[PDB]
């Protein structure tokens, strides 16, 4: 039960972080008006 | 003293009747503020006084 | 238990991969202008 | 009609019935129309006017 | 209960809490007085 | 100079009374002058009544309140009511004096004198030469009660003692 | 007259508190007038609480809520929460009637005559919402008066009179807390807490040190985070994240105030420690164990064996083992194990509850605490009768738990719904295009088409 | 019927019911900023 | 004659009166 609980902790910090960091990476420049 | 607080209490209420309504239509009316903002801050000092009069009282002595 | 967190190998893949994804984040803010702008958002990217 | 839902449910069971489940699928999918309609027509509107408020723009 | 040099006092205490409610009316009527311009 | 070992403030002209050229932190510079002067005032004049009141309280007491066993502790048997009406009567007296203007800021739009509120009721600074010196002893005698207030509080505080009773009864902690 | 209009300003009579958006003065006017009402309500309530007390009852069979907060911070309380006094609960009132005539004076003043904008009259306190620097040295200050705040309440549980302890022995007491928990460990291992049941995050705080302590904590966290403010400006990072208007700031603090009402509502339900159940009452698991306990007392004392009574499905009908293997109380309460109660700690071993203790050292403050709370449960209806919604109108008791949690989840909800409207109209009001498509350019048009 | 606390009831909530208005209609006749 | 706005002031006070009495008929 260990392994699927670690398997599980690193997925769900996988995709948060990939969350994360995707919406510190200018998300408000993403737009049609820009430029 | 009992009726004494009563009436500075009563004294105290309606002040701040006429505060609440005054103080507006004398203050947005067209001109009033710089002619008649001395009256405001001395019917102020006067709720004030009576607010510290009051708190002095509540002691009964 | 902080983070539900039991066993100490558990603490490995939560603290190494937002390692990994600061590092990819920290080379496309590195490849950024990073100078402060006066508007409500950056258009610079 | 309170009295009455519960009495055609306790006596009928009329949740079990499936005419009635494509009722409530109606109803709850014409709220949803009607939602989204809103929602979308609302959230899809051309820039007709400067005002921040778009309904005089119109 | 209040004490009973402000007991004479409680009508107004009892009105008093719902005079915010009086206030969004009050805005409400004031737009009402400028013909919601 | 008071600090040789150090350069005289830039600030630090001569100007004001008690002005030896002492700032090596260097509070003349990055601040105003005035408003340190009206503040050092302030606290001289504040300790200065403070130690009076201090020496007063050991002996007399207003006959309303009961008087404890420091004046230290004279601050804790008054009652709450009528500790505000000092606060509220000393923030009046603060306001007027200053003509409203409570802040860095605003105060000294007219450039007034700092520490001169206008009230010499007596008219005892009329002499110029006497109004120099009379601020320096004021200035220094400010300078003295500061310190002396502050460790006559804590005398009081930490041997339960007046001061001149401790002065009487002098013993070790 | 330009700015109070729709033709001058783009937003009609309903949508015209936004026109304060750019108008810094007139919008510091809006704020210290609703600032005016927010404290009017809290010491025109307190007046009315204290004019409606009855001094028989208890304070959560008269539905106030705002007595108990001023139970809570030790003034006039007894040992055992009794309320001896309700003269500083007037105090407090009156004391925040004519605050509130203050900041309604001044709202209304720098509403109607003070300047519009401050930036030209007053430059320290004007500002530009895309200036960041002088954003964050607002944030800043008010995170210092914050601070100032969460110290307020340090010196009063700890040197002014202390606060109502309730896990104190006896039976509760207003007590000063002298030695509060710093340890960072234990603050900071209640905030990375599991939220779920038996956990309960930072709902479940059981004791005042912790609260002291981090609250301790929190204000100097706050100081120094304002001060952090106060002296730096938003690096890169931050500055390509967030959007930099006042809509946006406002949408950030709708998502924060909405996460704190529902920690507040839960903290409500929840927690008897902050919220003591000698003045906003029992819990719902507090009722239903408070039930259980004195049924099992009452069949100990009259003639029944109450651990070997097997239940109608075999399984305990007074006590019962715990799924993590505890002695705990049988029945469909079960489900609310979890319970730490002052007149149930002192009779629960480590093995849940110990039938010695439960046999032999009964308290009898515990009995009657049992039998207050057993009657009392958190349920009631909208038009206020007591009880389960099947039964009579002669029962007159809602708790105060449950108005408090449940407008207070009610407004969370809502501020979250606000918090997206105004993030949403934030980001395109930002982008430009919050008044619609535009027809010269419309964005689909020049993209592929997907299928 | 008549009661002096129902009295002093109706008396206030007059009073506040009647003070906003008041500063409206007055605002209104000497023509302010309304 | 009379402005609309008192009208519609007076009438809604109206209709909250007849709401108020008939809510303290159904608590009393
Ligand atoms: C939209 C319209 C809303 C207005 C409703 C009509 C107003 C007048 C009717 C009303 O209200 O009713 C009249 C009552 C006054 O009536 C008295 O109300 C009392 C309320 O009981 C309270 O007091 C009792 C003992 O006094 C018990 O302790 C009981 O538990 C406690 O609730 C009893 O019912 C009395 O019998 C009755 O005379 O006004 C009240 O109480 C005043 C309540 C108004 C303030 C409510 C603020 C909102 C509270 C948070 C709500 C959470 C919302 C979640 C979503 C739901
Ligand atoms: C918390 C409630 C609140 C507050 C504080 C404000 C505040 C404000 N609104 Mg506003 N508003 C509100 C709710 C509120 N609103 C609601 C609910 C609506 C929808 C109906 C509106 C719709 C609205 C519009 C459409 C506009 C405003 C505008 C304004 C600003 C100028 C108002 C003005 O010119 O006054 C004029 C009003 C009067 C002269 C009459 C009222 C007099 C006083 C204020 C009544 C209260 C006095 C009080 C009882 C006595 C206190 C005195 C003290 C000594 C005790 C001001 C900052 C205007 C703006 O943006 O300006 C740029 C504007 O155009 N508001
Ligand atoms: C600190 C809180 C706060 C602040 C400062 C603002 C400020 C603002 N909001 Mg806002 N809002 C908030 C909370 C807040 N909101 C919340 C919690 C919600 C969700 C309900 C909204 C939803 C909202 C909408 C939908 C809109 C605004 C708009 C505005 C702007 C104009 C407001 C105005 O003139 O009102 C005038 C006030 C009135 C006309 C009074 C109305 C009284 C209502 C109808 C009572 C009924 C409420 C109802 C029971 C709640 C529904 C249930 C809920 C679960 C949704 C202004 C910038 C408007 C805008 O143009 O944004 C720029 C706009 O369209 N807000
Ligand atoms: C957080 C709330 C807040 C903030 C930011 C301000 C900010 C300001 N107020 Mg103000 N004020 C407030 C609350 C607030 N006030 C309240 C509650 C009242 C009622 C007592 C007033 C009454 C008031 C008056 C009567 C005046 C100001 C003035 C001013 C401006 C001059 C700076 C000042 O006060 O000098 C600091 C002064 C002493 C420390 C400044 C923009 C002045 C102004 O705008 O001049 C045109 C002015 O004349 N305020
Ligand atoms: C109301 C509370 C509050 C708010 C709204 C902010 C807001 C902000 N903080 Mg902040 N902060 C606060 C309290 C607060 N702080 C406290 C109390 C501390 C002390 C622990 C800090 C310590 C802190 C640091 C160390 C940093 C921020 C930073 C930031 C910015 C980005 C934050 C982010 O993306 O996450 C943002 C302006 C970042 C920033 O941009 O620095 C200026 C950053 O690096 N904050
Ligand atoms: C902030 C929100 C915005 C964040 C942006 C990122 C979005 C993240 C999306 C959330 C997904 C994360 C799911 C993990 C949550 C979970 O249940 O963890 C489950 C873990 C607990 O984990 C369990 O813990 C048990 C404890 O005995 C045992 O150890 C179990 O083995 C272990 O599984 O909980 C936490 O890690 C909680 C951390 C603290 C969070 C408290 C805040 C939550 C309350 C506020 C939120 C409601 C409002
Ligand atoms: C800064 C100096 C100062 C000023 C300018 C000032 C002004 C006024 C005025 C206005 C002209 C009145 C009418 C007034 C009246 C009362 N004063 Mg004040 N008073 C000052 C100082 C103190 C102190 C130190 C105390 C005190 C009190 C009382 C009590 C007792 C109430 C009671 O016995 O409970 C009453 C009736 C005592 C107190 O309130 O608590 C017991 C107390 O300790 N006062 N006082
Ligand atoms: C008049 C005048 C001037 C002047 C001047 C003058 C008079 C200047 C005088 C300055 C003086 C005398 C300062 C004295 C400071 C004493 C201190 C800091 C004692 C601290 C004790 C501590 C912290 C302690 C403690 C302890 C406690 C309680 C707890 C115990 O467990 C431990 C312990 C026992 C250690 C100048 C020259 C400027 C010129 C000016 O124009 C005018
Ligand atoms: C620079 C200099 C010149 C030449 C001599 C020398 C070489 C020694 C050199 C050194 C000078 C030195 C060491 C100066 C020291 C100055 C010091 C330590 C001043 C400290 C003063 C402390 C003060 C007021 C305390 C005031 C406290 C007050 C009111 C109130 C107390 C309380 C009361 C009763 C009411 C409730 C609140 C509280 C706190 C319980
Ligand atoms: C001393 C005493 C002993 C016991 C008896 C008693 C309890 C009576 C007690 C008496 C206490 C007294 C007299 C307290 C005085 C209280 C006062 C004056 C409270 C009033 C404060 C005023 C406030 C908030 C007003 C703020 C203004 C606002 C929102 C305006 C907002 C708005 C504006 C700016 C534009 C239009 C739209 C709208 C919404 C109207
Ligand atoms: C211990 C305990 C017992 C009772 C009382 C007491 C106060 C003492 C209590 C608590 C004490 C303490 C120390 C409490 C501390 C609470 C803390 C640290 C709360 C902080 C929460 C932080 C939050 C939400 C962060 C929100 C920001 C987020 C998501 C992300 C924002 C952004 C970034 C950075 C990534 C991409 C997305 C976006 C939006 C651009
Ligand atoms: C309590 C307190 C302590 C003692 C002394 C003191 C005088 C301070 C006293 C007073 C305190 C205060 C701050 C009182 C303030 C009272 C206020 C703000 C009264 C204003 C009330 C507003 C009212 C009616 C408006 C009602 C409007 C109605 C229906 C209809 C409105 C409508 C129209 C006309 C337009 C369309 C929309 C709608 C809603 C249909
Ligand atoms: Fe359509």
């Amino acid at each position: 039960m260990f392994t699927l609980k670690i398997v599980v902790y690193t997925t769900v910090t996988f995709f948060v972080s990939l969350f994360t960091f995707g919406f510190l990476s200018n998300d408000a420049s993403r737009n049609p008006n820009r430029k | 003293m009992v009726g004494l607080l009563q009436i500075l209490v009563s004294i105290l209420i309606l002040l701040s009747f006429a505060l609440v309504v005054g103080v507006p239509v004398i203050l947005v009316s067209p001109g009033e503020w710089e002619k008649s903002k001395g009256l405001v801050y001395s019917a102020a000092g006067l709720w004030f006084g009576l607010v510290i009069v009051i708190a002095a009282f509540n002691s009964f002595v | 238990e902080a983070l539900g967190i039991d066993d100490t190998r558990l603490i490995v893949p939560v603290i190494l991969i937002p390692v990994i994804t600061f590092i990819l984040y920290a080379g496309f803010a590195s490849e950024q202008d990073n100078e402060d702008f006066f508007d409500t958002y950056d258009q610079r990217r | 009609i309170f009295r009455f839902l519960l009495f055609i449910q306790g006596f009928h069971n009329f949740t079990l019935n499936p005419f009635h489940m494509m009722g409530v699928a109606g109803i709850l999918g014409a709220a949803l129309l009607c939602a989204i309609h809103g929602a979308t027509v609302q959230n899809t509107i051309f820039e007709d006017g400067d005002a921040a408020n778009t309904f005089r723009a119109f | 209960k209040l004490p009973e040099a402000y007991a004479v006092f409680k009508p107004i205490i009892d009105v008093a809490p719902v005079i915010p409610v009086f206030f969004l009316l009050l805005a409400f009527v004031w737009q009402a007085a400028v013909g919601f311009r | 100079l008071a600090v040789p070992f150090l350069e005289r403030p830039p600030m630090l002209d001569g100007s004001y009374a008690g002005d030896i050229g002492f700032d090596p932190v260097g509070f003349s510079n990055y601040f105003d002058l005035r408003w340190l002067r009206e503040a050092e005032l302030k606290h001289g004049r504040v300790c200065m009544l403070g130690v009076v009141g201090f020496l007063v309280q050991e002996f007399v007491t207003l006959p309303m309140f009961s008087n404890g066993v420091t004046p230290v502790d004279d601050f804790f048997v008054v009652p709450a009511t009528g500790l505000w009406q000092i606060f509220f009567t000393i923030g009046f007296v603060e306001a007027f004096s200053n003509g409203f203007k409570l802040t860095p800021s605003d105060m000294f739009a007219d450039d007034r004198a700092p520490g001169d509120l206008g009230f010499d009721p007596l008219g005892c600074g009329k002499d110029p030469a006497a109004l120099a010196r009379r601020q320096l002893v004021e200035v220094k005698n400010g300078r003295l009660a500061m310190i002396a207030f502050g460790g006559m509080l804590h005398q009081q505080l930490l041997t339960k003692q007046g001061v001149i009773e401790q002065l009487t009864n002098f013993k070790a902690i | 007259v330009a700015g109070r209009d729709i033709e001058s300003t783009g937003f009609a009579w309903w949508s015209g508190n936004s026109r304060l958006i750019n108008v810094s003065g007139k919008l510091l006017g809006a704020h210290v007038a609703h600032a005016g009402l927010m404290v009017f309500w809290c010491g025109a309530m307190t007046l009315f609480e204290v004019a409606h007390y009855i001094p028989e009852k208890p304070l959560y069979e008269q539905g106030l809520i705002l007595l108990p907060h001023l139970a809570v911070l030790g003034w006039g309380v007894g040992p055992g929460g009794e309320i001896i006094d309700i003269y500083p609960y007037f105090v407090v009132g009156v004391l925040h009637l004519i605050s509130s005539a203050v900041l309604g004076f001044g709202g209304v003043y720098h509403s109607l005559i003070g300047p519009d904008t401050l930036e030209e009259s007053f430059p320290a306190f004007g500002y530009d919402w895309r200036d960041k620097n002088k954003i964050t040295t607002i944030l800043g200050i008010h995170l210092i008066v914050l601070g100032i705040g969460a110290f307020l309440l340090v010196i009063k549980a700890m040197y002014v009179g202390g606060i109502y302890d309730t896990w104190a022995p006896g039976g509760g007491d207003v007590r000063i807390i002298d030695s509060p928990t710093l340890n960072p460990g234990v603050i900071f291992g209640y905030v990375l807490k599991s939220p779920w049941g038996g956990d309960g995050w930072i709902v479940s705080v059981n004791n005042m040190e912790d609260l002291v302590g981090g609250h301790i904590w929190i204000g100097i966290i706050c100081i120094v985070g304002g001060f952090w403010h106060i002296f730096t400006k938003p690096f890169a990072w931050a500055r390509r994240a967030y959007v930099w208007s006042g809509e946006a700031y406002l949408s950030y603090s709708l998502v924060a105030v909405s996460l704190m009402g529902f920690i507040a509502s839960q903290y409500s339900w929840y927690n008897n420690t902050a919220y003591p159940s000698e003045f906003y009452g029992p819990t719902g698991p507090e009722a239903s164990q408070s039930q259980a306990f004195t049924f099992l007392v009452r069949d100990q004392r009259l003639g029944a064996n109450v651990s070997s009574a097997q239940g109608p499905t075999g399984l305990g009908k007074y006590l019962m083992r715990s799924p993590s293997g505890e002695i705990i109380l049988g029945g469909e309460t079960q489900r609310f194990w979890d319970l730490r109660a002052p007149w149930i700690e002192p009779l629960r071993g480590p093995n849940g509850l110990d039938l010695n203790k439960i046999k032999n050292d009964i308290q009898p403050w515990q009995e009657r605490r049992a039998a207050e709370y057993m009657t009392h449960a958190p349920l009631g209806s909208l038009n206020s009768v007591g009880g389960v919604a099947t039964e009579i109108n002669s029962v007159n008791y809602v708790s105060p738990r449950s108005w408090l949690t449940c407008a207070h989840f009610f407004l969370g909800f809502a501020f979250y719904i606000g918090h997206l409207w105004h993030a949403g109209r934030a980001r395109a009001a930002a982008a430009g295009f919050e008044k619609g498509i535009n027809r010269e350019n419309e964005p689909t048009l020049s993209l592929r088409p997907i299928d | 019927m008549f009661n002096p606390t129902t009295l002093f009831q109706l008396i206030a909530l007059f009073l506040v019911i009647t003070s906003g208005p008041a500063i409206i209609v007055l605002i209104a006749f000497r023509r302010g900023n309304l | 004659r009379i402005p609309l706005w008192l009208i519609a002031t007076v009438g809604g006070t109206l209709a909250l009166t007849v709401v108020g009495i008939f809510f303290y008929g159904s608590y009393s």
